[PDB]
């Protein structure tokens, strides 16, 4: 019913100009509220040879609202559902105005850095986690290489 | 202006049910769990009562394809069923049933269901004769 917030605009613009390290983000030419994301995988991390892909949107009640984010590649995470579906406490009970896309960005970063398996969304993968750490992590490597883009 | 994306309405439509909301007499889910780009669902019908269709349930596949809900979704049922916008060789709902031959974006796959729903009840369609349940297309 109006121009884009102000409080967007300039987020978008910073996200290029000043943007945070293994990071992209960039919305739709025609949908400036829906963002392609991509977030390297940390290294040291079972997820550390590859780039994946993420979407965002921003609700109308944005920055009232939190954003709403999922991972479009497949990933092997017990925190990440089968849908790519995030578990953060900083997208439902610790949302603020005073956060940013690029937090919620960070947020997933180190997610992806410190799975938890004992506070799980996709139970199957925290189960493996729990019983077979290391198999559990080899899957997630492998999952990075057949399907995550790879870092040159 | 300010338009919701596939992929997002989509998650609205799935978080909506597992919240235990929607209607009582139709539900649907994702055929493949694990389908990221939320192309194939799969919904439920139960038979209106006092009608051939009472105590029986309709299963469908519903594809919401890329434009969808712009585009109306792709609607075919599993169970066999004999109703007049159902093709009786391969299931599929005709594309003059008012719900998508009238498609809006507003429209959801809860809207369709529903709409079938009420197909089956008219006092012409409650007295077909049906198929076996169990019967598939």
């Amino acid at each position: 019913m109006a121009s884009l917030p102000k409080r967007i605009i300039k987020e978008t613009e910073k996200l290029v100009s000043d943007p945070v390290p293994g990071i992209t983000a960039e919305p739709h030419d025609d949908n400036l509220r829906y963002f392609q994301v991509t977030i390297e995988g940390p290294e040291q991390s079972p997820y550390e040879d590859g780039i994946f892909e993420l979407e965002l949107y921003l609700p109308d009640d944005y920055p009232m609202e939190a954003p709403k984010v999922r991972f479009l590649t497949k990933i092997y995470h017990p925190n990440i559902d089968r849908l790519g579906r995030i578990c953060l406490d900083v997208l439902k009970t610790n949302w603020s105005p005073a956060l940013q896309i690029r937090t919620v960005l960070l947020s997933i970063q180190a997610l992806l850095a410190s799975p938890n398996p004992n506070d799980p969304l996709a139970n199957d993968v925290a189960e493996d986690w729990i019983k077979n750490e290391q198999g559990a992590k080899a899957k997630a490597r492998e999952w990075t290489k057949l399907y995550a883009k790879k870092k040159p | 202006m300010s338009k919701v994306p596939r992929n997002f309405r989509l998650l609205e439509e799935l978080e909506k049910g597992e919240k235990g909301f929607g209607p009582e007499s139709c539900s649907y889910g994702l055929a493949d769990s694990d389908d990221i780009t939320m192309t194939k669902w799969n919904g439920t019908i139960l038979g209106p009562p006092h009608s051939n269709h009472e105590n029986r349930i309709y299963s469908l596949s519903i594809d919401c394809g890329p434009n969808y809900p712009d585009s109306p979704p792709k609607v075919t049922f599993i169970s066999k069923i004999n109703l007049p916008c159902v093709n009786p060789t391969t299931g599929e709902v005709q594309t003059d049933f008012h719900t998508l031959r009238d498609w809006k974006r507003a429209y959801t796959m809860e809207t369709l269901l529903l709409d079938l729903r009420k197909e089956m009840a008219t006092p012409a369609n409650k007295k077909l004769r049906q198929p076996k349940e169990g019967e598939t297309f």
